[PDB]
RNA sequence: UCGGCAGGAGAGGUA
């Protein structure tokens, strides 16, 4: 789906398999976060179904024995001061050691500042001891936690369930059509993106050659040179795309390691999987009622949020019995008109826009020696659209490896360009989640005072409820970042910036920053920031020193009474989109052994009345909507053709008969030596095999 | 036994069933669905099943 | 066997309405009734 | 940090580390 | 009563449809047998003679049979007898 | 009503659409109009306007856990790929709007259109056949909406102020449009008291006594109130002979006015009035100013002080472990028992803090959401938290979620927040065959005659009186008193009878029977029933889910098994 | 640019002083630029006149109960405020009402000072029960809209000159609901639902036609910066 | 006292895209509902020109790249869609863009016909090296709003030709304030001041007048009666 | 008029 899911996919360990456990034996014992899980397993990312707990995910700076038994550094102190000496410990030797907490202040020195500090003791035990006894010491805050969760900014205001789902959440997400890294991030998305693999890097020094859309050529110290290639519109294992873009010019000079190309999900080198919006939280008529979302139309104008989507499909030519298939645009059954979009070959032209129930291939079957052709054509399947982008064929005859039984192989890729729309799901790193309720026009969008419309709303009554606080910090920085700050320093550094770096003491317009998983920004410095922002074109400032201004109804002109909350936040779109949901059936293909409807969206299937929607039907005393629904709209083979032709035809619906699931049962019974029949008032047992 | 073999235990219920010649009356909400008839509750009961209307005779020779 | 019919069915219908109650859940009393009358509809022989 | 050409993210963290992942 | 007018499906109002009925599993029955009587003098009109009894209320543009027949009972212009 | 796709309405309907076409001469055979249809030629949008009028459909949600998962509404064509829901069936429905799918049934006879149109269509369902409680309710947004409008604040724009000498009583108005005029122009605010001359709103019942006396003849009879204008603006929504109310709009007060609306008029009044109530809800909850930001979760004042209390109190007893006087669950007990008076003195310095006209006190305060443990959490301290085993542990969480765990607290905090899901997925699946064993047992419960004519009957509690010689009501007498049929009369003193064998038991026959010294009364119920093969109507008595004598014919069984098990996921034991 | 589909008002008469215009069909956007602007042109624009302050007799201080009558001052203001009357002049006027005598004073008793009329002459303004006398002096002047009481300062002229509030406004309540409408494959579109409820001096259906004459000449401040422009013709009438 | 000065328009200039509007003495309360009133006329219904299809000579669908330009079509696409064009006939014209060589492609370099200006003649297009030339033919209509891709096989065209979404609104932001006079004596009136601008194709007094003209129109189904 | 099809197992997800 997108680099991350990729990522974390080989970095899983998995409970279950052909030695382990099952889905069902497994208790309540084995899906619990032990003790001696820090920093070797993550306890937040997990599967939310019946998987709870019996898949896992390596910590970062984890490590395995060469027995199997995983390892985890530690930080050697002794006399009281940190030393600087790295040790791999297992988990059977960390438990005759006391271990501090990596949240500790130390000093230029490295002694320890508070009289007691937060330990570790041998059966888990958390204790307060003086500090004079500790051991060891954590390397980092982040030890304890995966490459997807060290990506949400804040983590610690969060609960526990609403950071798995944003973990879970944050592996969902499309590429774009591009791309923008965030404006408050955490420092892990620059190493997250060389690793995963998905851009390109250089292996060696040197300047830049030549660079168009599809090559890079770089010219080394030493004389050779070396060309790297790009995939242009590559479709992934989802049907997504995968495009790898160039960031280089062609004098540049490039180091070992540098990232030469994009990708995917990728900006600039760094990983980037959504949009920063500006938002408002507040109740808007009850469109975002029980988390539902209202946007903005500048995000369809404007291509905000589009994603491109590839198809393929295939067919096979193969010898018969009675002859063999021939691939050719010659079609005794079917008229002119259609037959336009094919080459000399029977296959379409790259270029032209098919449609549900076009033709993209023409085939042919003889019946044996004219007029023995048939027709067997690949067409669009229902519901489908998009043009053509390339055509691969293979043949028999040109020396190519073929299954045997097979002539001739063609695939055909489709592609469609997929803009935002009502039902579509979006998401937040901090477990925020809902589908769109509508759309609306900008001019019916609230504004701030310089006429500004906002790009989407959240409602407030679903934050408080479920202790995800994150998402209003998170709006509240990024507009610090992006309207840029400046501390006064004339009277010296004020007392709430004492801690505050040098250069963060002033920043530009639009400025990218980034706070750490367990060390972070505080709530001092955030609202000492918030008061010192920079102001806009005319000498206003929007937005006061608590995060909030005064926004303009768009639908009745007048001020909104009290004054809202406003930001930027960081917005992604996940792969559950409603164009691949929505299905209806009237009659289609039935099965085989019980003559019921087929089941699934691919085969044109119905849907299941099930045991529980029964009881519903019983409970209400409808008995003629039940008999109708189990008789003769699934079973019941000759009412459905005179309840056709009654409908067609505007006559009365005609009384149903028997279905045909009871006789399959009365044979299965037969089949057993059970002497089961059916009687009448005066015994006299009746045929039940129709016939006459 | 049809309402007891498609509960649990099909096995037994029928082996005891064919042991002991037993007949089913097909006189409850299960067996009707089963073999696909009318319920014997809310508008599937013969008071009401069987309701005979007609147009008064004022509103017949006045139209 | 040693109170009777009677008392069964108020043991019954009050034990099972202090679970529901406790989690402030509100029934009727008239649709466990049903239930309870359910489970005592038979009669064994001593004697035949 | 650490990598030849990457974009200047300012960071709030007030911990060193003395280990790389 | 009090109320302003029903639109669409729930007119008329039900609660005075059930003063000409025992109960709301009668009413059904009544209305589905009196909106197949109306279908089958629409579908016998056109052909030969037949023996049933065409719509009692004024009808509509296209108006379903259903529509008319609960029509013709709010109206009190109907009889039946319960088995 | 209900929101369609077209693309989905026209494959639902393409037989119907079919016979239209081809009867208005737009195509010669039955061949053609499929193929005009499946084509989507654009002269198919006009005849799928006429064939879906007054053509119900079935919507489904999955889990069915009772019979309100599936009703019948009127289909409307929408642009879009999306069905559109009510905001007042998601409590029956059980959906939130983050991700749900539910399906679309088309009836096809007559018979079963008859049915959906008046046993399952969803403005007839709005009671709970479970414990009669209506579920079609104003909650969340318009909770909040509601309870902002008819809230009265002392000491606002434009109220009453009894001068004298200077000017007269200066906010005195002749006309609820007069209000309306002077609130446009800022002069009045909606929730300042004023003094209006009301005309068209019945006066309450000790009012009308003391003017009118005889009756009220409302439509034209003037007379005074003290209020504001939003209740005078609430009031106008409920029905035109409702007695005014003038009370501040709770949850619970508006299930009680909703209660009284179904229990004493027809229920189309009741579903026209719940359509505006939702109305008003929604406009006034967006100009109600409740929004969240970093600097309305106020911490406690002084918090610190108590925690450096609690915790000497702590360090002695452990002081005296190291030397030795307890063993190990002295030590640990002594130890929660001070850290659970620590979390309840900050809860106390939180629930004084807090001014009242916050955004996050109003909104569980007014009902809507959410408890104050939440708010304790959020804003205070999380406490004691829980080992893997189940039992506390003895150290706590100091900080709120506000300031930010540590890594170590935010460790030990998943030990009990694991716990909780995997229990929620393993109660799941016990809870639904608990529910088909009681399902199957009392499927053959049905309604079969009127009367029995049986003398048998149980008795009931119904209060017990004080030694002082004042009757205490029983706390469990709606479910076991209310809606029963009486077996024997009620005699008093042996003096006459107030209530007669065979009356529902409302509350008008409970208040009569206890204000005259009654305690033990005999009811008729279904565990003492002579019929043969299932009950009749009197002994079960009244039908929860319409609030009228039971139907010979329903299906009593189902409802009972579909009841008991629908809140059993809830059980957190 | 020509709008497709002409737009069309209709009313519906429900009461003599009480209709329902509908507008419809509005291109997606315009039923709320029409709808704020005609229920404000409509409340405060159309002209009228009204009574701004009072003089009874006997009132030097304490404004309670006048000696004779059945009802307290603040009634009498309430009673006395709620008469439609309507004035052709330019100037404040002034009015008079004495009766005196064992009777009930009514609308029917302000002598009209020849040019300014009442319209409403059954309406009950208080009972002189306890043989008494009232004697009223108004001061009737126009204006449009909703003026709160003018309190003064003339500390002389003002013996008891109470100040009442001035409802000019010939309309009393203006509400409006836009709904939706289909038509031909795009739904989406507008339809405007007033609703005017106006006094006895006015009807109803003269208001939505002398509130299209304060618009068609405040929006046409902009239509002559350029006059040839290209906007949206309408289409022939 | 009835007020008599019958309402005044006058305008100020701040630079060439921006312009401000002063509309003194509105009646005391009508002051926002003309504010929003002109903002929702003059952000959705002024008519202006866009570009609606391109055909570049070797390419065939969005989806590719073409050999000597350092960007495919779907960014030379995604940055031909902040054009300023202007136009002054009912009917498409069709522009023409010939560049080769090494350099750097801009809209200077678009010839126009005679009826169209572009006024942008400074922005970006594509980066060439000494290997690729661009051959691009825009065409460009008028219109009304935003009108999503008209698409290729329901207009019949041929097989080259790729859609293009086209925004045809000339204003950029438009925002209003008011100054209300709230003293005693009840002489009470109100002023607004509203600020419109415009990116380069219309003057802030063009589009005001163009909102007036649809306001005046609109507004005379209600006065058809008297 | 020729002519004409729809079983199992495993894995991952959404409510
Ligand atoms: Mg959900
Ligand atoms: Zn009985």
């Amino acid at each position: 789906n997108n680099p991350l899911s990729g990522l974390t996919h080989k970095r899983r360990l998995s409970a279950l398999g052909p030695g382990g456990l099952s889905r069902e034996r497994a208790g309540l014992e084995v899906r619990d976060v032990h003790p001696s899980h820090y920093g070797r397993m993550c306890p937040i990312e997990t599967p939310e179904g019946p998987n709870i707990g019996l898949i896992g995910s390596l910590s970062v700076y984890a490590r395995v024995n060469p027995f199997g038994f995983i390892e985890t550094p530690y930080r050697k102190v002794v006399d009281g001061v940190v030393s600087d000496e790295i040790v791999y410990l297992t988990a059977d030797e960390e438990d005759r050691h006391v271990v501090a907490q990596a949240n500790s202040p130390i000093d230029a020195d490295g002694r320890f500042v508070e009289p007691r500090v937060l330990v570790r003791r041998k059966a888990g035990e958390v204790e307060y001891v003086p500090s004079s006894e500790v051991d060891y010491m954590d390397v980092s805050p982040r030890q304890m936690v995966s490459v997807a969760t060290a990506m949400i900014p804040f983590l610690e205001h969060d609960d526990a369930n609403r950071a798995l789902m944003g973990a879970n959440m944050q592996r969902q997400a499309v590429p774009l059509v591009r791309s923008e890294a965030p404006l408050v991030g955490t420092g892990m998305e620059l190493r997250a993106a060389i690793d995963a693999g998905d851009v390109v890097v250089a292996e060696e020094s040197g300047v830049i050659e030549e660079v168009s859309a599809d090559y890079i050529t770089v010219m080394h110290d030493n004389g050779t040179r070396r060309t790297y290639r790009m995939r242009k519109f590559a479709r992934s294992n989802h049907g997504t795309c995968a495009n790898q873009c160039p960031i280089v010019d062609a004098g540049d000079r490039v180091e070992a390691g540098q990232v030469i190309a994009d990708g995917p999900c990728t900006d600039d080198g760094e990983m980037a999987l959504g949009k920063n919006l500006l938002v408002a939280i507040m109740p808007w008529e009850g469109h975002n009622y029980e988390d539902a979302i209202i946007l903005s139309n500048r995000l369809v104008e404007e291509d905000v949020l589009t994603s491109i989507h590839i198809e393929e499909h295939e067919i096979d030519a193969r010898d018969t019995k009675l002859g063999a298939e021939e691939i050719t645009r010659d079609i005794p059954n079917i008229s002119d008109e259609v037959l336009a979009d094919l080459d000399e070959r029977g296959i379409v032209r790259i270029g032209a826009e098919v449609r549900d129930g076009d033709i993209l291939v023409g085939k042919v079957t003889p019946k044996g020696e004219a007029r023995e052709v048939r027709d067997t054509s690949l067409k669009v399947p229902h519901g489908e659209s998009g043009k053509v982008i390339g055509i691969r064929v293979f043949s028999r005859e040109d020396e190519d490896e073929l299954p045997a039984g097979v002539n001739e192989l063609v695939r055909v890729y489709v592609a469609q360009k997929r803009k935002i729309s009502d039902g579509d799901k979006l998401a937040g790193r901090h477990g925020n989640k809902g589908v769109i309720g509508k759309i609306l026009p900008v001019e019916d969008m609230p504004f701030l005072a310089d006429g500004t419309p906002v790009d989407i709303i959240l409602n407030t009554h679903g934050v408080p409820r479920r202790m995800n606080i994150g998402q209003i910090l998170e709006t509240h920085l990024g507009w610090c970042a992006h309207s840029g700050w400046k501390v006064d320093a004339a009277k010296g550094v004020p007392d709430w910036a004492a801690r505050l770096p040098d250069e963060l003491l002033e920043a530009q317009p639009n400025a990218i920053v980034s706070t750490p998983v367990f060390d972070g920004a505080q709530e001092a410095e955030l609202q000492g920031l918030l008061s010192c922002t920079l102001p806009n074109r005319d000498g206003d400032v929007l937005v006061d020193a608590d995060g909030k201004a005064m926004l303009f109804d768009g639908r009745s002109g007048e001020p909104f009474p009290y004054p809202v909350t406003v930001g930027y936040m960081y917005i992604m779109k996940l792969h559950h989109l409603v164009d691949d949901k929505i299905h209806a059936r009237s009659t289609g293909p039935y099965s085989m052994i019980t003559q019921q409807p087929l089941g699934g969206k691919a085969q044109f299937g119905g849907q299941r009345f099930g045991e529980m929607e029964c009881w519903a039907m019983q409970a209400y005393g409808a008995a003629y909507t039940l008999q109708e629904l189990l008789t003769i709209k699934s079973d019941d083979t000759v009412g459905r053709v005179k309840v056709y032709e009654a409908i067609v035809k505007g006559e009365n619906i005609p009384e149903p008969g028997i279905p045909e699931s009871f006789k399959v049962l009365l044979k299965e019974l037969q089949s057993l030596c059970l002497n089961v029949e059916v009687l009448s008032s005066d015994g006299a047992a009746i045929e039940l095999r129709e016939g006459e | 036994w049809l309402s007891a073999a498609s509960f649990q235990e099909t096995t037994r219920v029928l082996t005891d069933a064919a042991i002991n010649c037993r007949s089913d009356k097909l006189n409850g909400l299960k067996e009707n669905v089963i073999i696909g008839k009318l319920i014997p509750a809310g508008t599937g009961i013969n008071r009401y099943r069987n309701i005979a209307v007609q147009p008064t005779e004022e509103a017949r020779a006045a139209a | 066997r040693v109170q009777g019919p009677r008392e069964v069915q108020i043991h019954l219908v009050r034990e099972v309405q202090e679970v529901y109650r406790a989690q402030g859940v509100s029934i009727h009393d008239k649709h466990i009734e049903v239930i309870v009358r359910q489970m005592l509809r038979r009669v064994t022989i001593i004697d035949s | 940090n650490s990598v030849p050409g990457a974009p200047n993210r300012v960071s709030f963290a007030k911990l060193r580390e003395p280990l790389e992942v | 009563g009090g109320y302003d007018t029903p639109l669409g499906i729930t007119n008329p109002p039900i609660d005075e449809l059930l003063d000409r009925v025992s109960s709301k599993y009668a009413l059904v029955i009544y209305a589905a047998k009196r909106a197949r009587q109306i279908n089958d003098y629409y579908n016998q009109l056109g052909e030969g003679i037949l023996e049933y009894v065409g719509p009692l209320v004024e009808p509509g543009l296209q108006e379903k049979p259903l529509s008319i027949a609960l029509r013709e009972i709010h109206a009190d212009l109907l009889e039946h007898t319960e088995g | 009503q209900c929101g369609l796709p077209k693309l989905m309405a026209l494959e639902l309907f393409k037989p119907f659409v079919m016979k239209r076409l081809v009867d208005l001469n737009h195509a010669q055979n039955i061949k053609s109009a499929k193929r005009m249809v499946e084509r989507q030629r654009p002269q198919v949008w006009d005849v799928l306007e006429e064939v879906i009028a007054e053509h119900p459909v079935l919507l489904n949600r999955a889990p069915t856990l009772h019979r309100l998962g599936i009703q019948a509404f009127e289909p409307m064509l929408v642009e879009g790929k999306a069905i559109q829901l009510h905001p007042l069936v998601c409590e029956a429905f059980n959906a939130d709007f983050d991700g749900d799918q539910m399906a679309v049934h088309l009836p096809l006879s007559a018979e079963a259109q008859a049915e959906a149109r008046i046993l399952m269509l969803s403005s007839n369902n709005i009671l709970s056949p479970a414990s009669g409680r209506p579920l079609a309710m104003p909650r969340l947004d318009m909770v909040t909406g509601l309870y902002y409008l008819t809230t009265e604040v002392p000491g606002d724009t434009g109220e009453y102020q009894p001068a004298s000498g200077d000017h007269p009583e200066t906010g005195v108005y002749s006309s609820p449009a007069e209000a309306i005029m002077a609130a446009d122009r800022g002069v009045l605010s909606v929730r300042a008291k004023i003094k209006v001359r009301l005309t068209q709103l019945r006066p309450p019942v000790e009012i009308e006594a003391e003017l009118f006396g005889h009756s009220g003849w409302q439509p034209g009879d003037a007379w005074m109130a003290e209020t504001t204008l939003g209740r005078v603006m609430f009031n106008e929504l409920l029905p035109l002979g409702y007695p005014f109310v003038n009370k501040q709009m709770h949850k619970k007060v508006q299930a009680a006015i909703i209660n009284d609306l179904a229990e004493r008029y027809p229920m189309i009044v009741v579903a026209q009035t719940v359509d505006k109530l939702k109305d008003a809800g929604f406009y006034w909850a967006t100009r109600s100013g409740v929004t969240v930001s970093m600097a309305d979760v106020l911490v406690p004042p002084r918090k610190k002080e108590i925690l450096d209390h609690y915790e000497e109190r702590a360090d002695k007893v452990e002081k005296q472990f190291q030397r030795g006087a307890l063993n190990h669950d002295e030590r640990n007990e002594a130890l929660v028992e001070i850290w659970k008076e620590a979390t309840d003195e900050v809860g106390q310095a939180l629930r004084e803090h807090y001014p009242d006209d916050n955004p996050i006190i109003t909104i569980v305060d007014s009902g809507a959401t959410g408890n104050f443990t939440q708010t304790r959490t959020l804003a205070g301290m999380k406490g004691l938290v829980t080992n893997p085993k189940g039992e506390f542990i003895p150290r706590p969480v100091k900080s709120s979620f506000r300031e930010g765990l540590t890594v170590l607290e935010y460790f030990i905090n998943t030990h009990g927040a694991r716990k909780g899901l995997a229990d929620t997925a393993l109660r799941t699946a016990d809870s639904g065959y608990l529910t088909r064993r009681l399902v199957d047992v009392s499927q053959d419960v049905i309604v079969r005659e009127h009367d029995c004519q049986t003398e048998r009957g149980i008795v009931v509690e119904l209060a017990e009186r004080a030694p002082d010689g004042t009757l205490i009501r029983d706390p469990y007498i709606e479910t076991s008193a209310y809606a029963r049929t009486l077996g024997t009369d009620a005699v008093d003193e042996a003096g006459n009878v107030i209530v007669e064998r065979g009356q529902d038991l409302g509350d008008p026959e409970i208040d009569a029977l206890l204000a005259a010294g009654i305690t033990q009364v005999k009811v008729r119920s279904v565990l003492t029933c002579a019929t043969s093969t299932g009950v009749c109507a009197t002994c079960y008595g009244r039908s929860m889910a319409t609030g009228k004598l039971v139907d010979i014919g329903e299906a009593v069984g189902i409802v009972a098994a579909q009841s008991i098990g629908e809140p059993g996921t809830q059980l957190t034991m | 640019m020509l709008i497709s589909q002409r737009p069309t008002l209709s009313e519906d008469v429900l009461t003599d002083n009480r209709s329902q215009f509908v507008i419809e069909p509005l291109e997606p956007g315009f039923g709320y630029t029409l709808g704020n602007s005609l229920r404000r042109t409509l409340l405060s624009s159309i002209p009228g006149a009204a009574v701004t302050s009072i003089r009874i007799d006997g009132v030097l201080h304490e404004f309670t109960t006048v000696p004779g009558v059945k009802e307290d001052v603040t009634e009498i203001i309430l009673n006395l405020k709620s008469l439609v009357v309507s004035s052709e002049e330019d100037e404040p006027v002034t009015m008079y009402l004495r009766k005196q005598g064992p009777g009930e004073v009514t609308a029917g008793d302000i002598v009209p000072p020849a040019g300014v009329t009442v319209h409403n002459p059954g309406m009950h303004i208080a009972t002189l029960n306890d043989k008494g006398k009232l004697e009223v002096e108004l001061v009737v002047e126009r204006g449009r809209g909703y003026v709160p009481a003018v309190q003064n300062r003339a500390s002389g002229a003002e013996i008891g000159r109470i100040p009442v509030d001035s409802i000019y406004s010939p309309v009393l309540k203006v509400t409006y609901k836009v709904d939706a409408t289909r038509v031909e494959q795009r739904t989406d579109f507008d339809k405007l639902i007033l609703d005017v409820e106006t006094k006895n001096s006015i009807s109803p259906r003269d208001a939505l036609a002398s509130a299209g004459k304060t618009l068609v000449e405040l929006f046409g401040l902009a239509r002559e910066l350029n006059v040839e422009a290209e906007g949206i013709e309408i289409g022939p009438s």
